[PDB]
């Protein structure tokens, strides 16, 4: 059930960010993908709105 | 080999940049202050006529 | 004709006298005062129904 997709690095802890949804997806592996293991990579994403 | 995810590269506006240090911290700054104070309250010179 | 056709023009501004009227058929320049006042100038026309 872990939905807190904030590894002490995201910019969600701001006053101008607003509302959003902490989501996540999957990634690929290889030299072109960034790692050196044949396994899916954890790729987190965060979207919001601005004015 | 040391235990670390390796070097990090950030893309901003379609261009990939290799910074020296990457971190999120606080910093003292200022804000924009607009003191209009009734710029144009009420002022007009007109007249009335009958036809 | 000799005296021409007089046209009354009303303006309103903060500057003392900064105006330059330019139109086809005839050009007329005059001076104004500060605030809203009434001024009468004459131009040269070549048509009975001036529209
Ligand atoms: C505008 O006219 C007033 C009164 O005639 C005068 O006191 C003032 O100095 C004038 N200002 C300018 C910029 O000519």
């Amino acid at each position: 059930s872990t939905s807190n997709s904030f590894s002490d690095d995201w910019a969600g802890k701001m006053d101008r960010a607003g509302l959003g949804f902490s989501g996540c997806s999957d990634g690929c592996g290889g030299a072109a993908c960034g790692c050196f293991n044949a396994a899916p990579s954890c790729i987190f994403w965060r979207k919001w709105v601005e004015n | 080999l040391v235990h670390k995810p390796g070097e990090v590269v950030v893309s901003y506006g379609g261009m990939r940049v290799r910074p020296k240090c990457y971190g999120f911290s606080r910093m003292m700054a200022t804000l924009e202050v607009n003191p209009p104070e009734q710029r144009t309250g009420q002022c007009t010179g007109c007249h009335l006529e009958c036809i | 004709c000799m005296t021409g056709a007089k046209v009354s023009i009303k303006l309103h501004s903060s500057k003392n006298s900064t105006a330059h009227v330019r139109c086809k058929g005839d050009e007329t320049a005059f001076s104004v005062l500060e605030g809203v006042h009434s001024y009468t100038v004459s131009l040269s026309f070549d048509h009975a129904v001036v529209d």
